[PDB]
């Protein structure tokens, strides 16, 4: 426990200083911002240009060709400026079904890693996940997943059963693992080994079947007991 | 537009014609994404290569090997 | 099969609509940033056919390797791993799938940019994937890769679906020949008919199509005088021809904002299919899922990737 | 796998659960307990 706090702390640290130091951390939203912002001002800047027109300036028009003809200029412009607001427009509804399929995956997100925990293997950051805390964004939701990453792995020589009085015995949860002299039994993501017994396996069939059974001895915890009271 | 003319550096990729980045054989991680697997990255010069797809690694395997973890590590990944 | 990615195309806007002529190319400018923003929408889905593509292939840190001593306890992965004897590493399977797309050439103002990552670098990425799906069982894609012998790997993803484990090793040899059975059978499964491949080619189809809309747009005239820009110069002065070349701008124009709205509908599809893959990639492969039928009819074991043109091939 | 103790689990008297049916169940402790003792 003191080793898991002490690198929870230091990982809950350091995840500060990352967002701190590196510029563009968190584009996916400055993106956003910036995309909706200039967006804007494209619409805006385009009401200045001219669209074919003797003039950009609406009252000018009103002043310059009188209305028997000045109805085609005001017509041109109003054209233009009708169809820069409808691509304005059909951006704006792009961008946001872009933006709800984000904000569903998002939700999906808080709903699967902060409110559980999730099996799904790459689903929230590498490694294993152990649990999630959500942080709010300007335009968005940051998560911190925190997940559970194995590391200094080793070798060893296994066999798929053990042999025991030709009962092809299995491990009931983890794998035989082997030193080089003795056999243990270990959970499948940690190196503690156990020795063999008649509790931590199980048997079925007999030896002649599998593939690659090897020969040694099952303890079994009822033997002592049994023999203290002879 | 006669700038950058120069016949030292004149080069040639599927992903088109590339001016004054020198070639090397050696490869690297992506650093700026040109055309069809070329990457360019600052050196006192510029430089374009082919990309790596990262560093080999060839995992000993035989019909009765294991490696099972000895120790863990926590960390936490933003999104 | 899900499609990842389609071609990046781009189109000079205003060397398209103007096609060289100057004084049109002076008359489009009254227009302002239309012909900057269509330019800036197709840029900004070309970038994601990269990104889509980098989403779904590179899950891996490293590019691993299979063992040169081939003994997976009698699973036989020839049909699936890359074949040396290829001048490309594709694997057998990658190259049938390869042959049965088919087709986007040089024209006025269009282009298509090259993909970031050519085939050979996909097809390394989907042979490294695989060689840690077949050493390494799951452990790979989430820390580093720790080898455990197939058939072993195999008993304990029985386990995973509720079926114990000697249920496996006393049946090793069925176990075998039924999966040495079905992947050979893809095969042949595949060559069967051309509408296995329906979505890639599909996609393909569909792109190629809005292309040539687009440059057959050109013989039209939208009520002027023709359709070429010279005879319009050639029968009237400019007072009289401007009407007639802002007629063909704007017709013109019109036709390249279809396009590309088309273009941006199907980018937001394909990219949808695009993160649907990743995360199929990321679920099946790289692990196992629970998910009763997001990954085959049936309960499930490890898949394997295979690279498409534009696309990727799950084997569930 | 003929039914014992070790993978099978208690809960209760014999009325509660509908459906109940009657055998027995080996132990794997008694008899060598009686055996030796
Ligand atoms: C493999 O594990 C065995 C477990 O039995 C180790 O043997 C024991 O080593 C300890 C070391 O202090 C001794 O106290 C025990 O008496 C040993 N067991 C027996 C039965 O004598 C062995 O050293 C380990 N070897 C390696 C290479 O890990
Ligand atoms: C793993 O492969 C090795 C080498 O191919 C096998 O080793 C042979 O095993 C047989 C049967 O025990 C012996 O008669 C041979 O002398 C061994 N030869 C060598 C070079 O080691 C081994 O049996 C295989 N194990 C499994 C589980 O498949
Ligand atoms: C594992 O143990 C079994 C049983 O002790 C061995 O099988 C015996 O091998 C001897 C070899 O001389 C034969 O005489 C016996 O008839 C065999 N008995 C049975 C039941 O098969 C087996 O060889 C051992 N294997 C290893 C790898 O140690
Ligand atoms: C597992 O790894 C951690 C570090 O990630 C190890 O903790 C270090 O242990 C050494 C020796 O006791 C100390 O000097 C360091 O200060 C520890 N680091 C931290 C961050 O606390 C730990 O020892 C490893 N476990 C094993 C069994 O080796
Ligand atoms: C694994 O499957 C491959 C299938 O590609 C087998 O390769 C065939 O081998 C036979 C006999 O050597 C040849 O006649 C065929 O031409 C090969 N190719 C095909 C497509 O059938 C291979 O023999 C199998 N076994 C091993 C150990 O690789
Ligand atoms: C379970 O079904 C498989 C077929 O899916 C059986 O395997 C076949 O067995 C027959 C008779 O032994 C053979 O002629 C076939 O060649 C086998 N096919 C394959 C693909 O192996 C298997 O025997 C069945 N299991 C039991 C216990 O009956
Ligand atoms: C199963 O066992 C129970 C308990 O022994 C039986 O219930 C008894 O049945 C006898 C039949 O003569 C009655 O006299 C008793 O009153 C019942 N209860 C008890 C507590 O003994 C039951 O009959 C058996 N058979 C079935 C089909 O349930
Ligand atoms: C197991 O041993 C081999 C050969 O000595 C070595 O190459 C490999 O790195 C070892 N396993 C691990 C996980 O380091
Ligand atoms: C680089 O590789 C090419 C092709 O293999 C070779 O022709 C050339 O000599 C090598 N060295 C340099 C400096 O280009
Ligand atoms: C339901 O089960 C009970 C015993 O568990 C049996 O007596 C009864 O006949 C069953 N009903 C039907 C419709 O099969």
């Amino acid at each position: 426990q003191k080793l898991i706090a002490n690198q929870f702390n230091s990982a809950i640290g350091k995840i500060q200083d990352s967002l701190s130091s590196t510029p563009s951390a968190l584009g996916k939203l400055q993106d956003v911002v910036n995309q909706n912002a200039q967006a804007l001002n494209t619409l805006v800047k385009q009401l200045s240009s001219n669209f074919g027109a003797i003039s950009s300036v609406l009252n000018d028009i009103l002043s310059r060709l009188d209305p028997p003809e000045a109805e085609v200029q005001i017509d041109r412009l109003i054209t233009g400026r009708l169809q820069s607001l409808q691509t304005y427009v059909t951006q704006q509804l792009i961008r946001a079904a872009e933006i709800r399929a984000s904000a569903n995956l998002a939700a999906t997100k808080m709903s699967e890693c902060v409110l559980g925990q999730s099996k799904r293997v790459d689903f929230c950051g590498k490694g294993y996940h152990l649990m999630s805390f959500p942080q709010s964004a300007p335009h968005g939701v940051v998560f911190l997943h925190v997940t559970y990453v194995p590391a200094q792995e080793k070798n060893f020589t296994t066999a798929p059963a053990i042999c025991h009085d030709g009962k092809a015995h299995f491990p009931r949860e983890g794998v035989f693992v082997s030193n080089g002299t003795h056999w243990f039994v270990t959970q499948r993501n940690f190196y503690e080994p156990q020795i063999i017994t008649t509790d931590n396996t199980f048997v079925s069939g007999n030896c002649d079947v599998v593939i690659g059974i090897v020969n040694n001895t099952v303890y079994d915890p009822l033997q002592p007991e049994l023999d203290s009271f002879k | 537009w006669r700038v950058y003319s120069t016949g030292s550096n004149v080069f040639q990729t599927r992903a088109g014609c590339l001016i004054g980045a020198e070639h090397v054989n050696n490869s690297y991680e992506c650093d700026i994404p040109i055309g069809a697997g070329i990457c360019a990255s600052y050196q006192q010069s510029i430089i374009a290569y082919t990309m790596s797809l990262g560093a080999e690694n060839s995992v000993a395997y035989s019909n009765n090997s294991i490696a099972i973890p000895t120790n863990f590590t926590i960390s936490v990944t933003t999104e | 099969i899900l499609p990842v990615s389609m071609t990046k195309t781009s189109v000079d806007c205003t060397m398209y609509i103007c096609g060289d002529s100057t004084e049109c190319s002076n008359l489009l400018l009254q227009y302002g940033s239309f012909c900057t923003q269509l330019n800036r929408a197709l840029t900004g889905i070309a970038v994601e056919q990269d990104k889509n593509t980098q989403e779904v292939f590179a899950q891996v840190k490293q590019i691993y390797k299979t063992p040169p001593i081939k003994d997976f306890g009698g699973f036989n992965f020839s049909q699936i791993l890359p074949d040396p004897s290829k001048p490309s590493k594709r694997s057998p399977i990658e190259d049938l799938l390869f042959n049965k797309v088919t087709l986007a050439q040089k024209f006025n103002g269009l282009t298509v940019l090259p993909p970031l990552l050519t085939d050979e670098m996909i097809a390394q990425y989907t042979s490294a994937l695989l060689a840690g799906t077949i050493t390494s069982g799951w452990t790979f894609g989430a820390g580093p890769a720790l080898q455990i012998p197939f058939p072993m790997q195999m008993a304990y993803r029985f386990n995973g679906i509720g079926v114990t484990q000697n249920v496996l090793y006393e049946n090793q040899k069925l176990i075998a020949n039924q999966f040495n059975s079905a992947i050979g059978k893809i095969q042949d499964s595949l060559s069967s008919t051309p509408s296995a491949l329906g979505k890639l080619q599909d996609v393909v189809n569909q792109n190629a199509q809005a292309l040539n809309t687009l440059v057959k747009q050109l013989s039209s005239n939208f009520g002027a005088i023709s359709s070429v820009l010279n005879d319009i110069l050639s029968r009237l002065d400019p007072p009289e021809a401007e009407v007639q070349i802002d007629r063909l701008i704007t017709g013109r124009l019109q036709s390249l904002q279809t396009y590309v709205t088309q273009q941006l509908i199907r980018a937001a599809e394909i990219r949808a299919s695009a993160n649907l893959a990743a995360t199929k990639m990321s679920e099946c492969v790289l692990g196992q899922s629970k998910r009763v039928d997001f990954c085959g009819k049936g309960y499930h074991l490890m898949s394997f990737p295979q690279s498409a043109p534009h696309g990727v091939v799950f084997l569930h």
